[PDB]
């Protein structure tokens, strides 16, 4: 068989099915391993919804929550995030 | 670094580092957040197979992070400050 997942989405390790955008964006499933930046070789980690951490690190653009600003010289907050 | 190849706890990490904390609470710190990386890696799989989807290991995850939070107080802004 094919194992691979359609287009809308991607086969995990042994041939599973993960949604595409479950893949390169921040949280560790297993399309190789952890489908994390070994499989999209992380065009500046993604250029979907990215905000920049600690002096230029990648986070999710929606982790603002709080309504102030983020990482820059600390993390974002760590505290309403998760 | 190969232990470490997430940022989640990078970030954490070195969050409470730069708050200026001593050895012992570093060491402790490290251990706890070790427990929460394992358990947060086992549950990602976890719920492809489907073995939680109500949501209980992460409310049991909840309760021990109380726990880390009422010990290292690393939160912020929670509502106000
Ligand atoms: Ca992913
Ligand atoms: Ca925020």
């Amino acid at each position: 068989s094919a194992r691979t997942c359609p287009p809308n989405q991607f086969s995990c390790a042994s041939g599973r099915c993960i949604p595409i955008s479950w893949t390169c964006d921040l949280d560790d499933d297993c399309g190789d391993r952890s489908d994390e930046s070994a499989s999209c070789a992380y065009p500046t980690c993604f250029p979907l919804t990215q905000f920049t951490c600690n002096n230029g690190r990648c986070i999710n653009i929606n982790w603002r929550c709080d309504n102030d600003n983020d990482c820059g010289d600390n993390s974002d907050e760590a505290g309403c995030s998760h | 670094g190969e232990e470490f190849r997430m940022e989640k706890l990078n970030q954490l990490w070195e969050k409470a580092q730069r708050l200026h904390l001593p050895p012992v609470r570093l060491a402790e710190l490290h251990a706890d957040l070790k427990i929460q990386e394992r358990d947060e890696l086992a549950w990602k799989k976890l719920k492809l197979d489907g073995l939680d989807e109500d949501g209980e290991k992460e409310a049991r995850l909840i309760r021990n992070l109380n726990v880390i939070l009422a010990k290292y107080g690393l939160d912020g802004k929670k509502d106000a400050r």
